[PDB]
């Protein structure tokens, strides 16, 4: 019976693979969005810095 | 139909389609696990 459980735990793994892939892709997308947010905030801050140096 | 009074016994065998089943049939798979078919029905008929 254990041998037959292994034959099925292989099928569960083949789907957990897709689930973890999707979760990792979601984390990647969130990290990329955060990086873009950081970039845009930096752009605004550096325009501010240029104005500071002019003043 | 008519037969002899007491020294002849008749029984009617069906010659049309009929069905009958067997329950809880074991089945041992190549993996060594046993699975039990709840019901297996056979439908058969006998020419006249």
């Amino acid at each position: 019976e254990l041998m037959e459980a292994e034959k099925t735990k292989l099928l569960i793994a083949a789907q957990k693979q897709k689930v973890v892939e999707k979760e990792a892709e979601t984390e990647r997308k969130k990290a990329v969005i955060e990086a873009e947010k950081i970039a845009q905030v930096a752009k605004i801050r550096f325009q501010q810095k240029v104005m500071e140096k002019e003043t | 139909h008519l037969m002899l009074p007491f020294i002849t016994s008749y029984k009617s065998v069906q010659t049309t389609l009929q069905t009958d089943e067997v329950k809880n049939v074991p089945c041992g798979t190549s993996g060594g696990v046993m699975i039990y078919f709840d019901r297996i029905e056979v439908v058969n008929f006998l020419v006249p």
